[PDB]
């Protein structure tokens, strides 16, 4: 047990191992039953709603790629040469996840769109082949 | 400009008999006509509004049908309380005379 | 239950002016159920010629709309109350003639105690008692 | 054989109502000066609007049964009410005024419109009194029976002075549906406001809907595209307002020639009442000018489009508002924080059988009851300097008269009052639908 | 790319192909961090909560039928003769989805209930057979 | 049909059969479009947010164990002797679910943690074997 | 009063205490607060010892 | 005799719409709603 964000400076392998620790603390915090319009209750309601919607957006992004409920999901889109092409051993043994995000920050959106298209296409293919 | 015309002027009938009288218009007024009841010495009271819809208080014996230019008002199972004067109404236009139901 | 009460019968002379009041009460306070939403039509009933429409007054801003035959000689004013559940409607006919003798009715368009009939202004249920104006010499 | 196949994200919507939040351009508001319609609180709109055309889509629209206009009316009322909450309450200002007419350099047009009223108003110390004077318009003071006067709205409502820094300038606001809801925009150039719309588009936000409050004229508004459009709930019904839309500008240039000066009077511990102290220069009547040829034309287009509904052999006549309050019998609008009530009798007064400018005299009021709220009024503070406006008459709110039984003429007098009709001319093309992305369809598939 | 609701008037096949475009824009809109009690912030909070709960209801309806994370899901309940029995080619080549919803608008609830029962029954069957 | 919580006093087998009835009524209640700051609208907004976040927490707990969208899910963690060791027939024929919760109330958290660890480990194993 | 020509005086409630009470500012779920444990921190630049609270 | 002294006809001076003018009005207050100050003076 390394705690929340414990493997932030660790290797991407260890972070992939401990993903569940970060996954648990994404929706529930320390946040009595009644709602008040003082400053603190107001901010509390705002924080609850913000956490709910952010977690739901992340979950929707997972689900529409056909990876709902999976911490590690395998997809069908290859890696283009435009995206980072550094060695597998170096990425998975000599990196932290923060550096990897900093490196491929741009490109996120096109990768997501390719994931959407591939998921929809394979859904159509599965529906067509299952009808036989 | 609508020339509402209601006929006949009077309609004598017996108790329980059904009566009918029409309010002929000049142009197309769809179903925007209303029917009223003017008892002698009393204020007018609405009978049928929007052509076919029935007023809540009055029984279902009062029925009004029609679409376009010619509209029909029917009073089935006449009773001594229905003896009054009736007239149609399309927006601000009223018939010149109206129909007066009397007892045979 | 909106009730409309008018003024007493008046006997005038040709060239005079008559002002018939119309007290309305029981409309309600909530928007769409208040006196500032339901027009007060003024209907003239000449004995023999049937009913005649003279004009309507919308009590929110006093927007009036007179019939063509009466333009220039009829004026409508309001006295909408504070709670807007009641009010008073006036009509002045400033050029009375011998053919203007009739019974004048003020009417509204609220059939039911729980319906918003603001936009249906021609279901004239709440007729007033009737002010018998007699214009003769 | 057939088996149920559930599809998520189908392009299916149903008619429904929802809460439409606000979005506005950052550059629209100065970011330094507040607004009566709060624009800072609105989310920043996207620089590039995302309008998606829908082909083969016919949807039934109804501008007269649209919840968008009612929601906007409620929003504007709430904004106006909450803008006046922190402002000064002018309850001490109801005193007995010793008013005398201003006869210093006044033209005959405004001989008695202005009254120099001297009264006694509490200072910061409640045990000491102050004798101050102010210039009140005739419409803002009613005589009590020099003479004795009082505010016109002092036996019916409590006066709350509008905050001098809060601007009344209309700023465009985009009404955006929440996620899961879509706003359908009708791109048909000849849309009567009711019935199917062959060209239906989908937007996430509406266009820039300027909350311009006005009567008898739609100022600074959205135009028609092909022709002048006459749109009414029921053109046969004379009780329904007739909304007209102009395809070309009708520029109206307002001005307030008096150079008013604002004098701050301390009416309490920290409260200041701004009064019209003096006017530097000549006294002239406020007026609005409308090009004569441009109007007479625009009226020609209007009568040409109006003759369609009533027949080609009717004598269409326009006339001036008969009866009503000042908010209906005159063109009421707001020009730079000062409220104008202009006699639009010259604009109308015309009969249409089958360089010059029109000057409309205007009257200024400071005690304003905008939404006819019971027990609530507003005192518009004086605006320093000369006020000028250049607005566009983009529409009309007409009203047919009535029981012309055999007469061939049809008279159309102006008149507004209901601001919901004013804001219906902007939301006629918009419609809110609720996305139902879950659907079941039959296929030959079989779950394992 | 046809945009949001782009294939509304298109054939049900094209709409089934482009489902993902409508699926993306169901939770996130144009809707700074702080919460205010002016009219606009109030309406903004209401809109956020409404979108969140509607998306969650749709996702729950998908999940309890065993179709979570799937845009096109195959089920085990047949089509009764009471429900619309028009030809497969006509439905999938001559229809829009709006017309199809208008046609079967009433039989929705019973179809949903049959889906619930079938999903629960096959969950029990899978649990029983997996114990062997 | 036994209704919401109909099989509360019924055998755990019947409750496992009727799980879907309780599952349906966890997010949507009887809870017009506009938001008001009176007491009732305030409490209504609080109730909506509370229901949303509670359902989302339950769904997240289901998903991070690799059981998203499944009413009955089979896992890989055995039962320790510390936890209740009563007979299978007695548990599944002579019990209600309330009694079973009362019996194993404590222990919930460690069972959940074992589920997290097993799910993450088998995700890693599946990703590793699928790369071959 | 000194503040009587500029502001309106509101008397503080005698039962409301002005005693400072510690308050912990907590981030919502999905947000983390990074605490810099460096004992010589100039307030700007990298922090070698970063903790999460 | 049951309600001999329960009702009190109280006349007082109340501000009108103009704060510089006063109004003399009267009202009927129940005995439980008024307390004497030491016709007599009540509040
Ligand atoms: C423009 O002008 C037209 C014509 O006047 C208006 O259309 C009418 O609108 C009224 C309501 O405002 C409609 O009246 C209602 O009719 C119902 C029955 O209608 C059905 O059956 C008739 C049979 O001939 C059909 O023609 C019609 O299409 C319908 O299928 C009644 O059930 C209603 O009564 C109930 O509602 C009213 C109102 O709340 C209550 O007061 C009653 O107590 C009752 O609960 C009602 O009478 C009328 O039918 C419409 N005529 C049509 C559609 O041609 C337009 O509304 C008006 N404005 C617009 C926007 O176009
Ligand atoms: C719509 O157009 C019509 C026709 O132009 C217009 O009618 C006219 O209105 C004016 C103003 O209301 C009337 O003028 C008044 O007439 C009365 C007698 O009937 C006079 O006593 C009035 O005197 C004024 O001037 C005096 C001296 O300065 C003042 O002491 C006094 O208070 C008045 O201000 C004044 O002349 C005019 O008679 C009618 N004539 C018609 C019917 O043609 C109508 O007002 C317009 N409606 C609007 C503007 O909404
Ligand atoms: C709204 O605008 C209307 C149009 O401008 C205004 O109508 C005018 O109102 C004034 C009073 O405010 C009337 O004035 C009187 O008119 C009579 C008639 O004389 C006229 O003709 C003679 C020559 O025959 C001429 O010398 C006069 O100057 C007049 O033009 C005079 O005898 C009176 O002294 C007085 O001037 C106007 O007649 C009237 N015009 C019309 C076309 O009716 C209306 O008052 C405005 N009202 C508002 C602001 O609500
Ligand atoms: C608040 O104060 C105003 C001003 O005093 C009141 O307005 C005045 O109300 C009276 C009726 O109480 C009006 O009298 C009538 O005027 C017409 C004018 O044509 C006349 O024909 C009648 O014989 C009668 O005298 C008066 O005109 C009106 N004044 C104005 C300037 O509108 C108002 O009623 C008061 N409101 C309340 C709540 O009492
Ligand atoms: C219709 O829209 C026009 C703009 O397209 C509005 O005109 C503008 O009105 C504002 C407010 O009166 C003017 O602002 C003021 O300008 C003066 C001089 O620069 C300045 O001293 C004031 O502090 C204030 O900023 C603005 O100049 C004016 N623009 C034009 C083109 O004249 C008009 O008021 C709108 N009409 C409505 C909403 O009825
Ligand atoms: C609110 O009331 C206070 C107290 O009367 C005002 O403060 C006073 O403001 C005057 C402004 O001229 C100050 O006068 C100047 O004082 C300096 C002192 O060195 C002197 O050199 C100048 O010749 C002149 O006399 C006065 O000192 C000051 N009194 C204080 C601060 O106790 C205040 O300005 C008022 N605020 C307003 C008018 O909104
Ligand atoms: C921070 O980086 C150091 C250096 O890479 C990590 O320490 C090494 O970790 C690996 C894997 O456990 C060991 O095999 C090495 O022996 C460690 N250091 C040496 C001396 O080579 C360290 O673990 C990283 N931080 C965390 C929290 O994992
Ligand atoms: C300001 O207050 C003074 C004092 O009340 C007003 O002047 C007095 O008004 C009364 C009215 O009945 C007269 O009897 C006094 O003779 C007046 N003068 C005094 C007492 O010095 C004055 O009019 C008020 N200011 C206004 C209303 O302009
Ligand atoms: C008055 O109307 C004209 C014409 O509609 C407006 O001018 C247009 O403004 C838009 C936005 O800046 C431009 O895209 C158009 O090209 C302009 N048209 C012309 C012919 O100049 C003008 O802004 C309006 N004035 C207002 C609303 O105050
Ligand atoms: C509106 O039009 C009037 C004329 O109908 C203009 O009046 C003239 O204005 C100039 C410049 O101030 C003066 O020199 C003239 O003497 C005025 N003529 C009259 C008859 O008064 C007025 O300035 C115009 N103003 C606007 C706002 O357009
Ligand atoms: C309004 O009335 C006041 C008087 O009540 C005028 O002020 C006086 O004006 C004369 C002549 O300029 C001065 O001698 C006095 O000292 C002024 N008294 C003051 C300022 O209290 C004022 O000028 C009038 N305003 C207008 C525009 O007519
Ligand atoms: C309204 O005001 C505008 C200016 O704000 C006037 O427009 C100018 O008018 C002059 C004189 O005709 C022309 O030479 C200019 O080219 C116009 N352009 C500008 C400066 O905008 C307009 O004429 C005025 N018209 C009315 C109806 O008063
Ligand atoms: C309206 O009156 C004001 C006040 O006199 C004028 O502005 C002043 O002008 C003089 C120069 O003539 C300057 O010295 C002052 O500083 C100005 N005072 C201010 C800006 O408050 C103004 O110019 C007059 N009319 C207009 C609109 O020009
Ligand atoms: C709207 O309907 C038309 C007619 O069905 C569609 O156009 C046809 O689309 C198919 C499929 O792409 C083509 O094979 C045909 O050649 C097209 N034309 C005809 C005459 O059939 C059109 O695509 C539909 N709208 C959208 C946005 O898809
Ligand atoms: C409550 O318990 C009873 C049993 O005590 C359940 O009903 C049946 O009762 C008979 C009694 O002879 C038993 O033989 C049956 O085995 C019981 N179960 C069944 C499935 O028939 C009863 O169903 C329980 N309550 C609920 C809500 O199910
Ligand atoms: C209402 O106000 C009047 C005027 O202030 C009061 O009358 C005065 O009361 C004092 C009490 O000490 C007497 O000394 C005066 O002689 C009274 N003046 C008169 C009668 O004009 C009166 O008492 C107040 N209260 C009521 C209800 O009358
Ligand atoms: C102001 O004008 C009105 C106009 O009716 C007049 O009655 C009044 O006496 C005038 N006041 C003064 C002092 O000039
Ligand atoms: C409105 O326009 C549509 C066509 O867009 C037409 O079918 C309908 O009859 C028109 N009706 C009215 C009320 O103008
Ligand atoms: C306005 O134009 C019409 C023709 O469209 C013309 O008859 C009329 O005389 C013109 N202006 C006026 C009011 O004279
Ligand atoms: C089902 O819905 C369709 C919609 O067009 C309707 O025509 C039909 O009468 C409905 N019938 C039943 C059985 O609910
Ligand atoms: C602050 O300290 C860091 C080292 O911790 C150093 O890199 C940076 O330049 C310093 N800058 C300032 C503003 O003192």
């Amino acid at each position: 047990f390394l705690g929340f964000l414990g493997a932030a400076g660790s290797t991407m392998g260890a972070a992939s191992m401990t993903l569940t620790v970060q996954a648990r603390n994404l929706l529930s915090g320390i946040v009595q039953h009644l709602l008040k319009l003082t400053v603190w209750g107001i901010k509390q309601l705002q924080a609850r709603v913000l956490a709910v919607e952010r977690y739901l957006r992340d979950q929707q992004l997972l689900g529409i790629w056909g990876c709902s409920g999976k911490l590690i999901c395998c997809t069908n889109v290859p890696w283009n040469s435009s995206w980072s092409n550094r060695n597998l051993s170096e990425i998975w043994d000599n990196m932290t996840w923060l550096q990897w995000d900093k490196e491929i920050s741009n490109y996120t959106q096109i990768i997501y769109g390719l994931l959407e298209e591939s998921q929809n296409q394979q859904e159509k293919n599965e529906q067509d082949l299952l009808a036989l | 400009g609508v020339h509402l015309t209601q006929s006949p002027a009077s309609l004598s009938a017996s108790v329980g008999d059904r009566v009918t009288f029409t309010c002929q218009a000049s142009q197309d007024i769809t179903n925007a006509i209303n029917w009223y009841q003017l008892r002698p010495g009393k204020t007018p009271k609405l009978m049928i509004h929007d052509g076919s819809t029935l007023r809540r208080g009055v029984p279902s014996r009062f029925a009004g049908s029609g679409f376009g230019t010619k509209f029909t008002f029917t009073i089935d199972n006449l009773q001594p309380e229905d003896l009054a004067t009736y007239f149609c109404q399309h927006y601000e236009f009223f018939p010149p005379v109206g129909t007066q139901v009397e007892l045979n | 239950h909106v009730q409309l009460w008018q003024s007493g019968a008046e006997v005038k002379k040709p060239g005079a002016s008559v002002k018939i009041s119309c007290s309305a009460w029981g409309f309600g306070t909530t928007s769409g159920y208040s006196f500032r939403d339901y027009r007060v039509h003024w209907v003239r009933h000449i004995a023999g010629q049937g009913f005649q429409w003279m004009g309507h007054m919308q009590p929110r801003y006093g927007a009036v709309n007179y019939a063509r035959q009466f333009q220039g000689r009829i004026t409508m004013t309001r006295e909408v109350s504070f709670d807007a559940s009641g009010g008073t409607a006036y009509m002045e006919l400033r050029s009375l003639r011998s053919d203007d003798t009739a019974v004048y009715y003020c009417v509204t368009h609220k059939l039911y105690d729980g319906e918003d009939a603001s936009d249906l202004t021609w279901r004239l249920d709440p007729w007033g008692q009737g002010t018998r104006v007699i214009v003769s010499s | 054989n057939l088996w149920v196949t559930v599809y998520y994200g189908v392009p299916v919507w149903k008619d429904a109502e929802t809460t439409l939040f606000c979005a506005s351009d950052a550059k629209a508001y100065e970011t330094e000066k507040h607004n009566v319609w709060a624009t800072h609180a609105c989310v920043p709109t996207d620089p590039n609007p995302q309008e998606i055309h829908l082909e083969n889509v016919t949807e039934e629209f109804n501008m007269w049964k649209n919840n968008m206009v009612e929601q906007m009316h409620t929003d504007i009322i709430s904004l106006w009410d909450q803008s006046l909450k922190p402002c000064v309450k002018l309850t001490p200002l109801c005193v007995t005024l010793q008013c005398t007419n201003v006869t210093n350099n006044i033209t005959d047009d405004m001989r008695g419109e202005l009254k120099n009223c001297s009264f006694n108003m509490t200072t910061e110390l409640r045990d000491k009194k102050q004798k101050v004077y102010s210039l009140f318009y005739r419409l803002d003071v009613v005589q009590i029976n020099n003479k004795e006067y009082r505010l016109i709205n002092c036996n019916t409502s409590a006066i709350t002075q509008a905050c001098p820094k809060v601007s009344f300038e209309p700023i465009p606001i985009h009404y955006c549906a929440p996620a899961g809801f879509a706003i359908l925009k009708c791109k048909d150039k000849k849309f009567n406001g009711t019935g199917p719309c062959p060209s239906v588009s989908t937007v996430q936000c509406t266009h820039g809907i300027k909350p311009v409050v006005s009567t008898q004229l739609l100022l600074n508004g959205s135009l028609a595209e092909e022709e002048v459009m006459i749109r009414s709930e029921n053109i046969t019904n004379n009780a329904k307002n007739i909304l007209v839309q102009f395809n070309t500008p009708v520029q109206i240039n307002c001005t307030r020639p008096n150079n008013n000066t604002r004098k701050s009077i301390r009416i309490g511990p920290g409260q200041a009442f701004y009064a019209t102290g003096d006017i530097i220069g000549d006294i002239r009547q406020a007026h609005c000018n409308v090009s004569k040829a441009t109007w007479n034309e625009t009226l020609g287009k209007v009568v040409k489009q109006l003759r369609k509904h009533f027949g080609n052999n009717t004598i269409i006549r326009f006339a001036n508002s008969s009866g009503g309050d000042l908010e209906v019998t005159t063109h009421s609008f707001n020009c730079g924080g000062e409220f104008f009530y202009c006699n639009t009798s010259g604009l109308f007064n015309s009969t249409w059988i089958s360089n010059d400018s029109i000057t409309l005299p205007c009257r200024i009021k400071q005690i304003i009851n905008m939404w006819q709220r019971i027990g609530q009024a507003m005192y518009a503070p004086p605006i320093q300097g000369v006020i000028r406006c250049v607005s566009n008459i983009t529409g009309l709110i007409l009203t047919r008269d009535g029981g012309s039984t055999n007469s061939t003429t049809e008279t159309f007098r102006p008149g507004g009052g209901d601001m919901r009709d004013n804001w219906r001319s902007e939301l006629y093309k918009y419609k809110v639908v609720k996305i139902e992305p879950l659907g079941v369809a039959p296929t030959r598939c079989k779950r394992r």
